[PDB]
């Protein structure tokens, strides 16, 4: 019961499969495809303090893990080292598919000690923590993740212009925190700029004022510084969407096909931008927020560990129902034109 | 380990009534069929009537049915057996028996009283 | 060429694959489910005296597992941690995905020693181990499990009257135990009635007599600390497929199923507020009908042979796709190319 | 975009996929299948000094496996122990479900040292090792594997000739190397006869002319010295002793295969697990020497087809991949019958009556 | 290792036969190709006669084809030079070669006997 959208002439409508929409021409498999947007293009606050108040440990429920094959460059990315005060550790290995989040202009580096209610780290408002095209719901250590959410497409007619091109350079920066208490509301949270010298932070400090702060200042020592879908549910929507994707399996021509001769795991991706449009973008925002009610059950039901077939059985079920069987040359259940 | 005490034997006119009690200890609740034997001198034992432990059945003798009823109280660990209308052939010593279902791993079975006489005067 | 069955109007018909029959009306993937039925349905014994004899210890044969949709309750269960004299475990431990079957009444829990030949433990009758929507077919350590078939089907336009409403407590029991000399002819039981108090087991005794044992026992045997084990024992004394071939098949089908969709809506969609790993199955029953249900067990007896064939022929460690290739031949089957407009094999017809 | 092909009466053409043609006949699943062909039969020299120089060390690129599901039988496999000179390992242990290579006629077993500058053992030549129905792209430690190429093709149904039946048990020795400086240019290979005693190896020797330096050591060869191990060397003046189209330096033309045996043909009561063969006794031999022109027409589209495959999966993020047939067949049937298709038109060939 | 020794030559009229042996112990499964070479006094070495252990192909000179025979017995680990029709002209010393293929660390090949004279007398 996934909703999936189509998109016709630059213009967004959820796909009612119980209407039997005949329009959408799923010409071939190349047509479907899955997209991560990120939460904080939405409007939610973005800094440490804020951040972590959405984020609570339970026992008892198995985590879960899905796939998307296209993302968009993240403004904040998390990374976690919390540890129990007796020097347990608190949040799972990640297993070995699991690869950091790529396109990250600043990294938050949260350490220090807290209590651990529960086994594992879960999401309060229930979005997903984003793992190299493998979404999950719990957060696992050392791994660089972005909160998003993940929405599924028909695309029209496989135009080759959309996720490919763009119709219209990397740096990292660390930043780094020292935390206690995580976890609970009594929180304290200090910034490090060289070991033995540390700034209190503050609810309203944004990442670019951290970094003046480097220079602003010149036996820890702490200081004081006194400075048909509708997006109407957001408070806020982007209208620009600057995305990245695996490469395209035509693109590479030379030598460098061979694993061997080949680019790293960072050297894959392929970039865009697709600014030129906004009712269509902020309709995917949409979209993707409200497909995550039925992803969440979904993905509770089953008991596999990674699903990777998910538009594999999109495609079967719209396979078996226009063409189910005895169906009418005028009977409208088979769009079939005679003439 | 269920010592069985009976009581109530003696000298009795015929055709008269008596009850006879069989009392145990120890562990009691393992205790699945409480019965009741007789013997007079010079024979061979022979049934007189039987109740198990959940008053799940009772079982007289034809020579005794219809005269002879065999009771219990449950939380006395007590059990009667009260009779009625008496005959010469009665007077012999009556016994309680007790054989329980489980047992400890020297393995007895099958409990036996000392048995108490009861005679019959006519 | 696993076997799958067609219900229509309460009537069970083996589909062929052959056949390609035009009666049977596909819609969707929604279906296709798998049923998994216990053993102790078709009248088997199920006390453990006798049923560690159905169960067997080989090497060189690597392990396969396969998923089942819905499952039925159980009245029998069984729990093993079985050890070697040396003190080297014998079973594997249980992987990651694999969790205890969740509807059981009694937890027969056994314990001890014994010699182990082989690597892995299976079954002599060729029948499977239910983990949980994750039929197996070796036995793992300190996971429970039942003794099952599986089954496959295509239910009827999927009215909801199968698997998600019941036309017409949980509280299990565990029952603990002690074996030595296991996976020989030469074993010996005895029924753990406490710390130090034993009862010799044997075949004729019942779950519930058993429970009885342990309340007389303590509330009588006064326990002397005579101390070691001590060992009772009862006196001796007293105190168009056909199912015929099955000598007892239950009228009553018991069971339950993965939560429905839709249904919690308040804030239980969540995982960190919805429910936790137990909490989410439905129940149901399907008394009013004993031909389709006798029928059905005799389906999965049926199909165990080729669905064994074909997990060794595989190299999959889990299997999940064995309804999606079935959707996928019945496509190619019928709409393959080149039908005639007027022909058996193209179902199309005019007006 | 992975190429494949189909046989029409006994000639091999790469499906026209871009020219979509409909005279191809799929009717159902059993009909796709995958073969893993080897490097050997295109004539590439297959000694241990000359193979190791085409398996390099890199650091930085996952590894990837692929399903396939019939065979060819190898004539030389390869079984590696290489560790690191301080004691460190070099190779990673193998997966749970990665097992040896079956039907291997001699397995070249090497032991020794050298520098590791990689965290895995890539092929220079982009090709595969092939491990029981598993392509992998890396080496795994202590299995032996041989290396080769995948295909996918879409046989004929009518009587299930290819890889069913034989249009028209096995002994595998174990040869023992000693090796140092592995990885690099300057190593040095020593073949084992025992403990003591070692030859010194080049390229020119044959297996069939090691076995017998082997035997001519143990007839005569003054093993039972204590004086330490010694190194023989060979006398350096006795010799040892679309239709598709081939372009590799030599084809073999018969096809010697191995498959998994039909669900359909064991009849007997060994389907339980407990009563039945091991992992040796799965398997069904065969032999294909009737036609030479479709045989190299395989050899050479397996040569084509790894471009595409290498590409694919590079993008996925799946670590094992047993869903490239079920793609094809559902991306085939959303092309013919996706939507409205005339009956006219030449797209949807139905016919009239 | 494959000590070689000649044997059989001494004083012989022309036009007569003659059989020359050569033998070896200690390895002689090593050998590849026993031969035979002569040197008259004052003479550089030339070859005779040449036989492969297994017997593959057998080699003569163009001066002594069709009067010269080389043979084995394999299982003696001899071989043996049967001749006939002398001539004064093969009047010196003979020597049977035993060269191998693998050796060992003293890497020594092609072995050599001490020879023995053959003296023809017209
Ligand atoms: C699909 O099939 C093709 C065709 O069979 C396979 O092709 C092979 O690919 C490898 C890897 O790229 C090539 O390796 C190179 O070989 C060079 C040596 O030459 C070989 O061919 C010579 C013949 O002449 C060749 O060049 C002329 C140029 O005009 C061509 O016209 C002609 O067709 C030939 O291609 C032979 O005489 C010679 O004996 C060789 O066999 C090497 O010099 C070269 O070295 C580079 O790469 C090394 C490895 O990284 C590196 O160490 C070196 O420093 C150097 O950089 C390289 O090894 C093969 O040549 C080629 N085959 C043939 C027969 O040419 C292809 O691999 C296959 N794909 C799969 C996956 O199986
Ligand atoms: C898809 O889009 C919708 C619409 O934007 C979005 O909805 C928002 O997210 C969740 C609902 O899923 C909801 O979360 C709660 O927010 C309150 C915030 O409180 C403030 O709310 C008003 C917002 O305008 C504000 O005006 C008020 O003054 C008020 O202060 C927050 O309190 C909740 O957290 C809880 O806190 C209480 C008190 O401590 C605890 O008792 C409780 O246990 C919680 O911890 C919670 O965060 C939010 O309000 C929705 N916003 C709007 C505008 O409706 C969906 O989340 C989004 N879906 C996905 C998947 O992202
Ligand atoms: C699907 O449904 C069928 C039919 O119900 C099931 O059939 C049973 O299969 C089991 C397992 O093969 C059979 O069990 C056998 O019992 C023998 C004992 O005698 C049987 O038959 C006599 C009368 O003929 C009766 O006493 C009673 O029915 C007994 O069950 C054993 O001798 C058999 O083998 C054992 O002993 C030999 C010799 O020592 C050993 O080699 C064996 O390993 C083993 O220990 C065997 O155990 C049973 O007879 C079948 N019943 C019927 C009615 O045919 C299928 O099992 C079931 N398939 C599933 C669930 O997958």
């Amino acid at each position: 019961s996934i909703p999936l959208g189509v998109i016709h002439n630059s213009t967004l409508q959820v796909s009612d499969v119980d209407k039997l929409v005949c329009r959408d021409k799923l010409s071939s498999t190349n047509q479907l495809r899955s997209v991560g947007l990120n939460l904080e293009g939405n409007g939610v606050a973005t800094d440490v303090p804020s951040a972590t108040k959405r984020w609570g440990f339970r026992s008892g429920v198995p985590p879960k893990v899905v796939n998307y094959e296209a993302g968009e460059w993240a403004e904040n990315c998390y990374n976690l080292e919390i540890k129990k005060p007796d020097g347990s550790e608190c949040l799972p290995a990640a297993p070995d598919g699991i690869r950091g989040f790529p396109r990250c202009r600043y990294v938050h580096k949260v350490s220090g000690t807290g209590p651990c209610a529960g086994d594992f780290a879960f999401h309060k408002e229930g979005a997903f923590f984003l793992y190299d095209r493998l979404a999950s719901t719990v957060i696992y250590r050392g791994t660089t993740f972005a909160e998003g959410v993940v929405a599924f497409l028909i695309l029209p007619q496989a135009k080759k212009d959309f996720f490919s091109s763009h119709p219209l350079g990397y740096y990292s920066t660390t930043i780094r925190y020292q935390a206690t208490g995580f976890g609970t509301n009594e929180t304290e949270y200090l910034f490090e700029v060289d070991n033995l010298t540390y700034v209190q932070l503050e609810s309203r400090f944004t990442p670019q004022f951290l970094l003046q702060l480097n220079e602003t200042i010149y036996g820890k020592l702490i200081w004081k510084v006194n400075p048909e879908a509708i997006v109407n549910a957001q408070p806020k929507c982007n209208p620009n969407l600057h995305y990245w994707t695996t490469q395209d399996e035509g693109a590479a021509i030379g030598l460098a096909w061979i694993p061997y001769f080949g680019p790293a795991a960072e050297g894959i991706y392929i970039e865009g931008l697709m600014h030129n449009q906004d009712g269509l973008i902020c309709g995917l925002r949409q979209l993707a927020n409200e497909t995550t009610q039925a992803l969440q059950l979904f993905l509770r039901a089953t008991t596999e560990l990674r699903t990777f077939s998910i538009l594999n059985r999109k495609a079967i079920d719209f396979l078996l129902q226009r063409w189910g069987g005895t169906c009418h040359i005028l009977g409208p259940d088979c769009c079939i034109e005679p003439h | 380990q269920v010592q069985l005490q009976e009581s109530g034997g003696g000298q009795v006119q015929a055709g008269g009534s008596l009850r006879l009690s069989c009392a145990a200890s120890g562990s009691t609740s393992v205790i699945y069929a409480m019965g009741w034997y007789r013997q007079a001198p010079g024979k061979q034992r022979e049934l007189v009537a039987a109740i198990t432990r959940g008053v799940g059945s009772t079982n007289y003798a034809d020579s005794v049915k219809g005269r002879f009823t065999i009771s219990r109280d449950n939380a006395k660990n007590t059990m009667y057996l009260q009779m009625n209308s008496l005959k010469p052939e009665d007077t012999a010593v009556y016994y309680c028996n007790a054989r329980l279902l489980v047992a400890p791993p020297p393995y007895e079975y099958d409990y036996w009283g000392q048995g108490t006489q009861v005679t019959v005067s006519s």
